[PDB]
């Protein structure tokens, strides 16, 4: 039992990987098309979604699981992930 | 560099001492001087190149120094703005929009992004 | 070389001076000008932290590695033959194939002497000194996986002829690297425009990044420098700071004064909450990663400099310093918007000993060149007597909390800086 809790802690990524993975995905695939499908008014009037984001998901629908997945996009920034918060922060 | 400084320094040394001088005068460091900066050549590279820079750098200038004392950031308001504040002292019809299709060519892939100079 | 008898009660003499840091800081290079930044970090590095293995299990070195990344012609070659000459047991080499001695171990018949040696590296044989690395990014694979192993391990494993054996290193790496390229890019990481892997980056506890920028009144002084330099050394007839300088003989015995370690049990709350907001920002910012070894190396920078004072106690401004070397080191080496958002949210650690003089010549600096870029750009050449408002640097001023510019009004600084304060019109400008 206990060479199997151990095995375990790495089937942890054998599968663990893949299911995180797709909980944060959930995520990750929701702000990555309507985050640039408002890209032509990521300019305009509103900057981009700046705040509510976060709490979009909140009323229809967790915090410590999607801001995780918010740094996971501002990690890299190439358009819309840099673009959002270089006004954001500013912009509060 | 500094090593163009000191290449400066040894041609003007050697400037007088082709003409058997004791000291290096001014002219053997005009003389320096020329031949180094004859020696470096220009990159020229097509499109109005040193243009559309010379004045692509002003207008990063502009937006960076109104980053700070405005949060306002749009971009109908600003490329307007941007346009009327270069042709401060300036104006046609095909200027402006040769201004526009700078704009254009520069936001295709940089929207004002975090880049330097 | 060293002898250090009767000569202790001086050292203890100018230690007691309370500015002896800055003295020390000022006396390392010479023959450089400027690169304060360096000198200070290089000046640890001398110095170096305290070893500890707790137990016998866990061991961390007190070795203050620098790397100087910087591009071409900013006297980091001139930096790496000085500490040579400063330091016993300093053995400099270099990353090309340029030098006498080479950084891996090998067994021959040497050439001169036909004795079969092991020809230890130049990492052990500066086992308790410096290894100075010269053109670090110009190194084979095989010099590769020897400062690797000497910078991790700190020992040297040899299986080549018939010799099993791991004889060890414990040197300071105090390395040089050109960018790739030829010039340092601010809008990359530093591991992205230096050909070294981050096992080799992360190895060193102070990353300078030389930065060739074209500055006018810096040029001015510099070509003086060095115009000066090749005036007085001619063969016929055979220096700015506030501190005076310290004769390389004393300071050598001083540095040799390492004979007495030292130890610290001073704050740990302040230290633990700004490594937690380093990580909160560093992970916000999509940037490189606070982490353990960031701290580590803080406290061996702060072991340096209460051994620069003499102390025997990590004091509170020897942590605040050492926390403004590590910041100035984790922060330079970001990207340039990253490096923008760290050096505001972060700039109360980060100005400590930091007068309010150099940081008001820093702001009126960056105006004056954001001005002559403005003129160049659409006046074929920057113009003269270049000029800035009163208003615009009293606003930057207060924006850190100056309020009182008087007093860089009237600096030996804002002087020397070929600057002018205008008062008629609320203008100050420069000559060129
Ligand atoms: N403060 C200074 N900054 C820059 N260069 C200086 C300074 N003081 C003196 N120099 C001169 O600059 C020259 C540059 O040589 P050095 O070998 O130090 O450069 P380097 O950094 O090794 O350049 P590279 O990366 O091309 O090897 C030296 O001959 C030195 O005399
Ligand atoms: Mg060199």
């Amino acid at each position: 039992e206990e060479a199997l809790r151990l095995f375990q802690v790495s089937t942890l990524d054998a599968a663990l990987s893949g299911t995180l993975s797709g909980v944060e995905g959930f995520t990750s695939q929701e702000d990555q098309e309507m985050l640039s499908r408002i890209e032509k008014q990521l300019k305009r009037r509103f900057a981009i979604g700046s705040q509510v984001s976060e709490h979009s998901i909140i009323k229809d629908f967790p915090e410590h699981a999607i801001h995780k997945v918010l740094q996971l996009m501002l990690r890299r920034g190439e358009i819309q992930h840099r673009m959002q918060r270089k006004v954001l922060y500013r912009l509060k | 560099t500094v090593r163009q400084l000191e290449s400066m320094i040894r041609l003007s040394e050697a400037m007088a001492r082709m003409h058997c001088c004791d000291e290096v005068q001014p002219k053997h460091v005009k003389e320096a001087f020329r031949l180094l900066n004859k020696s470096i050549i220009r990159v020229e590279t097509p499109f109005s190149e040193y243009c559309r820079i010379s004045n692509l750098i002003v207008l990063h200038l502009r937006k960076v120094e109104e980053e700070e004392d405005e949060s306002a950031l749009k971009r109908s308001e600003l490329v307007n703005w941007y346009l009327k504040e270069i042709e401060s002292e300036i104006d046609s019809e095909e200027e402006l929009i040769n201004k526009k299709r700078i704009i254009e060519k520069v936001i295709h892939r940089l929207t004002h992004y975090d880049h330097v100079l | 070389g060293e002898l250090t008898d009767e000569d202790v009660k001086m050292i203890t003499s100018l230690s007691k001076d309370q500015q002896i840091g800055e003295k020390i800081f000022a006396s390392i290079a010479p023959s450089i000008y400027g690169h304060e930044d360096i000198k200070r970090g290089l000046a640890l590095a001398l110095f170096g932290g305290e070893p500890k293995n707790p137990g016998g299990k866990h061991k961390v070195r007190g070795d203050i590695n620098v790397l100087l990344c910087g591009d071409p012609g900013t006297a980091k070659s001139q930096f790496l033959k000085y500490i040579e000459k400063v330091s016993s047991r300093a053995i400099f080499t270099t990353g090309q194939g340029a030098s006498a001695v080479g950084l891996t171990a090998y067994v021959q018949r040497h050439p001169v002497s036909r004795e079969w040696t092991l020809e230890a590296g130049a990492l052990v044989l500066a086992d308790r000194g410096v290894c100075l690395i010269d053109e670090f990014d110009k190194m084979n694979d095989q010099d590769r996986t020897s400062i690797h192993e000497a910078m991790e391990q700190q020992s040297i494993s040899i299986s080549k002829a018939g010799i099993v054996t791991s004889l060890q290193a414990r040197c300071t790496v105090i390395a040089a690297a050109n960018p790739i390229g030829g010039r340092y890019d601010p809008s990359l990481t530093f591991s992205e425009n230096v050909d070294l892997t981050e096992p080799i980056i992360s190895r060193f506890d102070i990353l300078c990044v030389v930065r060739d920028t074209v500055d006018p009144v810096q040029d001015e002084m510099l070509a003086r420098f060095v115009v000066g330099s090749h005036v007085r050394h001619h063969p016929s007839n055979k220096g700015v700071e506030p501190l005076p300088q310290e004769v390389l003989k004393k300071y050598i015995i001083y540095a040799k004064e390492r004979v007495h370690p030292k130890l610290n049990q001073m704050d740990q709350d302040k230290v633990a909450k700004m490594y937690s907001d380093l990580r909160k920002e560093s992970m916000a910012t999509g940037s490189i990663p606070i982490t353990v070894r960031h701290i580590e190396s803080m406290i061996r920078m702060a072991e340096a400099h209460a051994r620069i004072h003499l102390r025997d106690y990590v004091i509170e401004d020897d942590v605040n310093m050492a926390i403004r070397v590590m910041l100035e080191s984790f922060i330079d080496t970001q990207k340039f918007s990253v490096m923008r958002s760290m050096r505001k949210t972060f700039a109360r650690y980060l100005s400590f000993r930091r007068d309010n003089n150099e940081l008001l010549l820093f702001i009126l600096k960056q105006l004056v060149a954001e001005q002559v870029t403005y003129q160049r750009n659409r006046f074929g050449a920057q113009q003269d007597t270049i000029e800035v408002p009163e208003k615009d640097l009293v606003d930057k001023a207060r924006q850190i909390n100056i309020h009182n510019l008087s007093a860089f009004y009237d600096s030996e600084l804002f002087r020397m800086n070929k600057f002018s304060h205008d008062l008629k019109r609320k203008m100050i400008l420069q000559q060129f």
